[PDB]
């Protein structure tokens, strides 16, 4: 049904469309925490062996 | 804005006058919007004092 | 007045531009 169907909005320019789409999910901090956490894994199971 | 401007002449070295983030066109934009072409014109004319 | 009530019913019942679409609106 998904590849039947489907549309665009009747205007539409991608350029546009993706600027103001993206913008608010560039606004966090989780990957550098993740980042953080994965030097904290590493150091844990050195320090452990 | 514009007597202010032309205040902002004398003193180059203190302050600097730039047109407002608002005043460019939205997200981008296209060449295609009429609306668009506009903010693009009205910004072409006042920049250059 | 009839002018004026005629009026505002035709406003009421008929009211209700170059952008491309955003995810916002």
């Amino acid at each position: 049904v998904a590849l039947l169907s489907g549309k665009y909005p009747p205007d539409l320019v991608t350029n546009v469309w993706y600027a103001d789409a993206i913008y608010p999910m560039y606004a966090d901090t989780e990957v550098f925490s993740n980042l953080q956490r994965d030097v904290i894994t590493c150091e844990a199971v050195q320090t452990l062996v | 804005s514009f007597r202010v401007a032309l205040a902002g002449w004398l003193y180059n070295g203190v302050v600097t006058t730039v047109i407002d983030d608002s005043s460019y066109p939205k997200d981008g934009g296209s060449v295609t919007s009429l609306e668009n072409l506009w903010d693009f014109f009205i910004l072409a004319l006042a920049l250059p004092l | 007045p009839m002018s004026t009530r005629i009026a505002e019913a035709t406003s009421a019942i008929v009211s209700k531009v170059g952008l491309p679409p955003t995810a916002s609106s």
